[PDB]
């Protein structure tokens, strides 16, 4: 979806960069470690420049994993992240950069919003929306859908993987939900109501089929039963705003469906988490399905429902506004590029003053 | 006297034990290690109390939620199943800053710090975080921390004086008579000054106490 | 008495391990049985 | 003995024979025997009726308010020997235990009157 321009390298591939020596920089790390001595992040960020071959990549990965694994993890800066997802996009080893981003409690890859759309719209020209796919998961994980630019390509790909994969497994159901969720509480258009919509319904089926704990357990998501109760406020809302919103028909079928399915079914962790006072879900879905149909009666009767599908509205969605965000990401790239010179520079000062004093100080000693 | 004399081993094996302290010093990774079958430390071979055997099962341990957040989850929130089973408002701690344990491969020990919010009310400054290595820390994620952290203080209700127990107030009254006082006001105690925490407050961890390193 | 949602509380706390609830106690000693 | 840490406490030290119990109220180092070294003696209780009925406490009220003013922890039975006196307030197991107590008599009370209503049975059948 993005544009060759935003995908360009020509601003990276020209950034000031020192020369070290693989083979030097990785005898230095690997004293440090065999002494239990701390690494400098300048170190490992020399070594993630200085990749000039596909086979590096697989040492840089060993020593980004040795570098989390060791007292200065949390010093990982955030261009040397940048960096090597730019490394591994450029010798064409996608699936690593995906391994170590879904691996990040291993090697420390937290890469920011832009890093982020640049490895998934490889994935989504490719037609490798598997990967894509993953790549949108591990955005839901880590809660980092804040750019605009992030949330219209993550809506497309869940959209288009949504309408091929007919049947979903409950945890599937879990994934999908949140992402749709999370996605779409950012956005305010009509493709963003029924995201929520969708979401909510998603995880309300997993909710009084396994129970709340499967939902919110490992999940950015809340731990408070009544999910399809949150998918029926999205359509009461929308029913009773003054402004004209709309939801697309698409996902009110999809609300239809679970309430139907719910509603009509065919070692010492067993704990009940809700208060005996507190009427279980499963005893308001009586009353649920009365308001859907109540819902659907009067957006239908304001003409307040979309008829096209939700991945007809997405594109369009797409094509209109993610021209204008790629031109606002690409201006903040370039302030973070001069930001990210300015901060190594003075990271390679204090460095050599350090290192001019130690001589001060053999000297004297 | 002067026939009591030195004692050279006695003074070298205080010395060189403590020394071997400093240099063997356990981790978090090994002292707070379970073997979830048994429900057993393997360290100390302490097995755990019986009323925690279900959510060392089905909850989390705090750095094994932070390790998969940037920076450790620094400015996120953290609350304890237990606060949210015991207290309806809003109990929880305000990241600011978190030292993983290096030496576990998955940086899943460590001690952490942030900003107490108890039943609603909050401190002033940061302090350590106390029982760090408990199945117990829920992540609150950020779309709902409004809605989580919202809280309205209702007006105090708990009494704040009290009668005098019944000998020492006769023994108050006798005193303004005998003194030449007369007055008919009721002896009153003020609880105020003397206001109870709830116990399941959280402790001061930077001056609790830690486990040694001689293996059972 | 305890509040209602209180008595809930420690049902859900102490859940597996309760005893009957018990409700407000004689308002004099009974006399003793003789 | 030359005791390292702890802290000073208001108890009962057991004194007198066997089947003759009497108790010597002290303040005392926690870790200290609890017939041995005290710091001072507060008073007296003896659990046996006298003459006239009466089970015999004294208290040294002055001097009791003075180790409890300077850090002075309490036993749990001193707890309830002040609570009595009305010195403290009642003890909350002194209230529970009471009221243990009552519904426990209760469910006697409603035994002996089914057992008497089974008897009016038997009674009937003569
Ligand atoms: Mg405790």
């Amino acid at each position: 979806l993005l544009s060759a321009a935003y995908v360009d390298s020509h601003q990276w591939e020209a950034r000031e960069k020192e020369e070290y020596h693989l083979a030097d920089l990785a005898s230095l790390m690997d004293k440090a470690y065999e002494r239990k001595l701390p690494v400098s992040s300048l170190s490992i960020s020399r070594f993630v420049d200085n990749i000039a071959s596909r086979e590096d990549l697989d040492s840089a990965e060993y020593y980004l994993y040795k570098f989390r694994h060791s007292p200065n993890c949390w010093y990982l800066r955030d261009w040397t992240i940048h960096s090597w997802i730019r490394q591994c996009l450029k010798y064409g080893a996608q699936d690593k950069a995906l391994y170590t981003l879904v691996n990040k409690v291993q090697y420390g890859i937290f890469p920011d919003n832009f890093t982020f759309n640049l490895l998934m719209d490889y994935f989504i020209k490719k037609g490798n929306y598997k990967d894509a796919l993953s790549v949108v998961f591990e955005i839901m994980m880590q809660e980092a859908f804040d750019v605009p630019s992030t949330q219209f390509l993550s809506l497309y790909v869940l959209y288009r993987c949504l309408a091929e994969k007919t049947e979903l497994t409950w945890e599937e159901e879990r994934d999908f939900g949140a992402s749709l969720l999370l996605s779409g509480l950012k956005q305010r258009n009509t493709v963003g109501l029924s995201s929520q919509l969708y979401g909510y319904a998603l995880l309300g089926k997993v909710e009084l089929q396994r129970g709340v704990r499967a939902v919110y357990h490992g999940m950015p998501l809340m731990w408070t039963p009544g999910y399809l109760d949150r998918a029926l406020q999205v359509m009461e809302r929308v029913a009773s705003s003054p402004e004209d919103l709309k939801l697309g028909r698409e996902v009110l079928d999809v609300l239809d469906g679970v309430l139907k399915v719910v509603t009509s079914p065919d070692g010492s962790a067993n704990l009940v988490e809700q208060l005996d006072t507190e009427e279980p879900e499963q005893s308001k879905l009586p009353r649920y399905l009365e308001r859907f149909q109540a819902s659907r009666s009067k957006l239908q009767e304001l003409n307040r429902v979309e008829s096209e599908s939700l991945l007809t509205l997405t594109t369009q969605l797409v094509k209109e506004k993610l021209p204008a965000c790629e031109a606002e990401d690409l201006a903040t790239y370039e302030q973070k590029l001069r930001e990210w010179h300015l901060e190594r520079v003075q990271l390679i000062q204090r460095e050599q003053e350090q290192r001019e004093k130690a001589k001060q100080e053999y000297q004297a000693l | 006297r002067k026939k009591v004399r030195p004692r050279l081993i006695a003074e070298l094996a205080r010395r060189v034990r403590a020394l071997r302290e400093q240099r063997n010093q356990p981790r978090d990774s090994q002292l707070y290690a379970l073997d979830y079958e048994t429900l057993t430390r393997p360290h100390s071979g302490r097995r755990l109390p019986v009323r925690a055997w279900a959510d060392v099962r089905r909850e989390s341990r705090l750095l094994q939620l932070l390790a998969r957040l940037p920076l450790f989850g620094l400015g996120r929130l953290v609350t304890r199943k237990s606060w949210l089973w015991q207290h309806d408002e809003p109990c929880y701690w305000r990241l600011t800053r978190v030292r993983p344990d290096y030496t576990a491969q998955n940086l899943d020990h460590g001690r952490a710090w942030g900003i107490l919010t108890f039943k609603g009310k909050s401190e002033d400054t940061a302090r350590e975080i106390e029982q760090v290595m408990y199945h117990d820390w829920r992540l609150v994620p950020k779309h709902e921390e409004e809605a989580f952290t919202a809280f309205t203080a209702k007006p105090e209700d708990r009494l704040n004086s009290v009668p005098y127990p019944p000998l020492l107030r006769a023994m108050i009254l006798a005193e303004r008579q005998k003194n030449g006082d007369t007055s008919v006001q009721e002896p009153l105690l003020n609880l105020e000054r003397t206001r109870m925490r709830p116990w399941d407050y959280p402790a001061k961890q930077e001056t609790k106490g830690r486990a040694k390193g001689t293996p059972v | 008495q305890p509040p209602e949602r209180e008595l809930s509380r420690l049902r859900r706390l102490y859940q597996g391990n309760l005893l009957e609830e018990s409700g407000p106690p004689p308002e004099s000693m009974p006399e003793m049985p003789t | 003995k030359a005791y390292h840490g702890g802290h000073l406490t208001i108890r009962l030290a057991l004194g007198g024979c066997t089947n003759r119990p009497f108790y010597r109220i002290v303040a005392a180092h926690n870790k200290c025997p609890r017939d041995g070294r005290f710091v001072e003696q507060l008073g007296s209780y003896d659990p046996l009726p006298n003459s006239h009925g009466e089970k015999l406490v004294a208290l040294n009220l002055d001097r009791i308010r003075h180790w409890i003013g300077c850090g002075a922890h309490l036993s749990k039975p001193m707890e309830k020997l002040l609570g009595l006196s009305g010195f403290f307030p009642l003890h909350p197991m002194m209230i529970t235990n009471a009221e243990r107590l009552r519904r426990r008599r209760a469910r006697e009370v409603l035994l002996a009157s089914q057992k008497a209503e089974s008897e009016a049975k038997e009674t009937e059948a003569s």
